[PDB]
RNA sequence: ACCCUCAGAAGGGAGGCGAAAUAGAGCAUGAAAUCAGUUGGCGAUCGAGCGACAGGGCAUACAAGGUCCCUCGACGAAUGACCGACGCGCGAGCGUCCAGUAAGACUCACGGGAAGCCGAUGUUCUGUCGUACGUUUUGAAAAACGAGCCAGGGAGUGUGUCU
RNA sequence: CGCUCUAAUUGGAUGGAAGUAGGGGUGAAAACUCCUAUGGACCGAUUAGUGACGAAAAUCCUGGCCAUAGUAGCAGCGAUA
RNA sequence: UGUCCCAACGUUGGGCCCGGUGAACUGUACAUUCCAGUGCGGAGUCUGGAGACACCCAGGGGGAAGCGAAGACCCUAUGGA
């Protein structure tokens, strides 16, 4: 009569107090946009961040207001770069052979979009009974 | 010579317009122009080997 | 051409659309912002009233150089564009008919929906001063009315 | 009409710009204050140069406009609103909730604000805002 | 096809076919510029590189993010008191002790709470900074040059020889 | 980082591929990825290659489109109809 | 002898309002400005003040160093005729 996502939708993966901290700093700290210089101006000009490289450019020049120029000082920390706000890591997956060797503790999977729903039904259910949360889940009305 | 059978000529200055190679008011032979030459195509005196 | 951009229950509603109509698309704009929410029977003396002279149309955004009309209500500029307005007596004289083979009481029923779209342009060209000429086009207007029961 | 101020301040022979100091800070503090005895303002200095500067305010203008204030009622309205940031939400607001009145319009009798005080047996050179009115040709109305 | 409407082989309505007519004739898909109607936010007393970063209002179906707030407690870097006591200074005020104490960003734990609620997204308001971009130039917001807007097109390539 | 096509290894798709629209997540970033709607047939990854491989600009080119604007003109001529 | 003092009245066609038809020039963006100042010394956009409720009609053109033409003048090019 309602909706349900199949899977262990709601499992945290366990991390050492230092991740915890990083991952949670991570969060806090966050970073700019970093949209292209005048991209707000000019409907042709993308969103896609693109070096300012005009000899006056305020951006470039370092001018208070115009927006950060990407840096390296930017970088998030090693530790927990790239990890999915649960604290999970992910592992992309296309078929049921490629949870073999997923660690349902440290990662979580995402099914590829391409992936049609009878190969997923049997991905979903095999990830489950391996400890093995799904991120993108199918919902079924139980 | 793909693009390069043309007499297309550019008006210059003075109808305000930018100098490129026209004819029967249509743009071409440059490589900016539709129609045009392609500038660094491929070429059969490449030795591919 | 256009569909229906508003959903309509089929059993309180009746629909008529105008397609590729030659005429001012923005008097079809104001026409049909004032006769919105009118009663087909009310679209209908009003528009006659409007090609009678009697009664102006209020134009809100394409007035420029258009002179005040004082039975304007709220709003200065207005004018009397007859040629869209038999167009749209058309329409709702095909509304109002379909409204009562349905059994609906045409007449009676309220204009929900009523919206014109430029469709396209019928192209041509005229001749100017110094061995050029320009373009002389005609706006095509399709129309989409939508009557609901009280 | 009925000026419900929380502050009501009694300008008799008080130096008209240290009020006016005084009564900004008091309105961007989110006081209500009625300025009271305008007429009696005081402003230190040699009549003559004063007033010299008072009609060259009235005399400057064009099409765009510089109406400025001949009464002691506006004189010392404007005096304050250059005290505020009057063309900003809270400057504007502060200064709506401040009031200079001819004579004393209230049954209370206003407080004489600390350092404003200017003493005239000690002091011969400075002019009355209600004298500065009258030569600029106000119709004392006080 | 049939029917209704209409001056009507037009168009419209209803209807029939097909998995699909939002496949009905330049008839696969259907971006942007842009137009009509409309939803959210702002709006007829107020100011202009249109934003970046902070922080408030209002707005939000699901899914793909799940956090967030307050009491208290633990930890506690640089920094760092009030009060009181004593002693100096014409005075504003200072010194010594209390004391490197209380406090101190982040993070965590207990208890309580939020689900438009936290993030995010749209818009708007406040604060700080802020006169596009590219080029020419010692010096560009420039009253120096270029572009109406958007999509697509648009510039180190080959042979031979040399290093 | 991204684009094209080739090869080897290896995967996805009518139980719905690519593309497009709106939206969620990641990356300092190039850009990667998922969800929903549309769509209705193709699409990747890794590794080694290939190159007519990346645009905001050139009074750049072609196409489409808005404001201009319901504005100018539809009067002037010895033929005022 | 209205060229002038010194302008007036009138006539026809426009102009203005209404139906129909219906372009072009031009457009980096923003833009209700004014006085000063500053700045590559000739600013609607920077700074300080002043003024400024929104929209529309008609007008004569002060400003946008207005639009229209890669200055004709001058110089320069181991340019042309
Ligand atoms: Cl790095
Ligand atoms: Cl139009
Ligand atoms: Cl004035
Ligand atoms: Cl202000
Ligand atoms: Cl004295
Ligand atoms: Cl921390
Ligand atoms: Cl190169
Ligand atoms: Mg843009
Ligand atoms: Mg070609
Ligand atoms: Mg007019
Ligand atoms: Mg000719
Ligand atoms: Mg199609
Ligand atoms: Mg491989
Ligand atoms: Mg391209
Ligand atoms: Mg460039
Ligand atoms: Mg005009
Ligand atoms: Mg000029
Ligand atoms: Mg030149
Ligand atoms: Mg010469
Ligand atoms: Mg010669
Ligand atoms: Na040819
Ligand atoms: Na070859
Ligand atoms: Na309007
Ligand atoms: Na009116
Ligand atoms: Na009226
Ligand atoms: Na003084
Ligand atoms: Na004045
Ligand atoms: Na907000
Ligand atoms: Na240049
Ligand atoms: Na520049
Ligand atoms: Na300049
Ligand atoms: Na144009
Ligand atoms: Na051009
Ligand atoms: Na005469
Ligand atoms: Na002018
Ligand atoms: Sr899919
Ligand atoms: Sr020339
Ligand atoms: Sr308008
Ligand atoms: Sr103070
Ligand atoms: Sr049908
Ligand atoms: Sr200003
Ligand atoms: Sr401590
Ligand atoms: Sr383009
Ligand atoms: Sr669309
Ligand atoms: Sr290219
Ligand atoms: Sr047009
Ligand atoms: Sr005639
Ligand atoms: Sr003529
Ligand atoms: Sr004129």
């Amino acid at each position: 009569t309602e909706l349900q996502a199949r899977g262990l939708t709601e499992k945290t993966p366990d991390l050492s107090d230092e991740d915890a901290r990083l991952l949670t700093q991570r969060h806090r700290v966050g970073k700019p946009q970093f949209n292209r210089q005048d991209h707000h101006k000019k409907k042709r000009v993308s969103t896609s961040w693109r070096k300012p490289r005009g000899q006056l450019s305020k951006q470039r020049r370092g001018i208070k207001g115009k927006g950060d120029t990407v840096e390296a000082g930017f970088r998030s920390p090693t530790a927990v770069r790239g990890k999915h706000p649960s604290g999970f890591e992910e592992v992309r997956v296309h078929n049921v052979d490629d949870l073999e060797g997923v660690d349902g503790d440290t990662e979580a999977v995402r099914i590829a979009s391409k992936v049609g729903a009878r190969k997923r039904e049997r991905i979903e259910e095999e990830a489950e009974d391996a400890g093995i949360r799904v991120l993108n889940p199918t919902y079924v009305e139980v | 010579y793909a693009g390069l059978r043309t007499p297309a000529e550019s008006f210059g200055s003075g109808r305000g317009q930018a100098h490129v190679p026209k004819l029967d008011g249509r743009a071409r032979r440059v490589p900016q122009a539709v129609k045009g030459r392609s500038a660094h195509p491929p070429k059969t005196e490449k030795d591919r080997s | 051409g256009i569909s229906y951009s508003v959903e309509a229950d089929p059993d309180t509603t009746a629909k008529a659309m105008l397609r590729e109509r030659q005429m001012s698309f923005k008097h079809s704009k104001a026409i049909a912002r004032e006769i919105k929410g009118k009663t087909a029977g009310e679209a209908v003396d009003y528009l006659e009233a409007v090609i009678e002279g009697d009664q102006p149309v209020p134009f809100k955004q394409h007035n420029s150089g258009v002179g005040h009309k004082s039975k304007v209500d709220g709003w200065d500029a207005g004018r009397y564009p007859e040629k869209a307005s038999k167009a749209f007596l058309d329409l709702l004289e095909n509304a109002v008919g379909n409204a009562d083979h349905q059994g609906f009481d045409g007449e009676a029923m309220t204009i929900k929906h009523v919206a014109a779209h430029k469709v396209g342009e019928q192209q041509g060209r005229k001749p100017r001063a110094m061995g050029r000429a320009s373009a002389w086009n005609s706006p095509q207007v399709d129309v989409e009315l939508i009557l609901e029961e009280p | 009409a009925e000026f419900d101020a929380d502050v009501i301040v009694d300008a008799r022979d008080c130096i008209m710009g240290r009020v006016a100091s005084q009564v900004a800070e008091q309105a961007l503090d989110g006081e209500t204050v009625a300025v009271v005895n305008a007429e009696r303002a005081v402003i230190t200095g040699r009549e003559e140069q004063i007033v010299e500067k008072y009609e060259k305010r009235v005399d400057i203008g064009n099409d765009n406009g510089y109406f400025y204030p001949k009464r002691p009622d506006g004189i010392f309205k404007r005096t304050i609103r250059g005290m505020l940031p009057h063309k900003k939400q809270r400057g504007r607001e502060a200064f709506e909730s401040v009031r200079v009145y001819l004579g004393n319009p209230y049954d209370e009798d206003g407080e004489v604000l600390d350092g404003t005080s200017l003493d005239r047996l000690s002091n011969i050179k400075f002019v009355t805002l209600g004298e500065i009115s009258e030569t600029l040709g106000a119709n004392k109305t006080w």
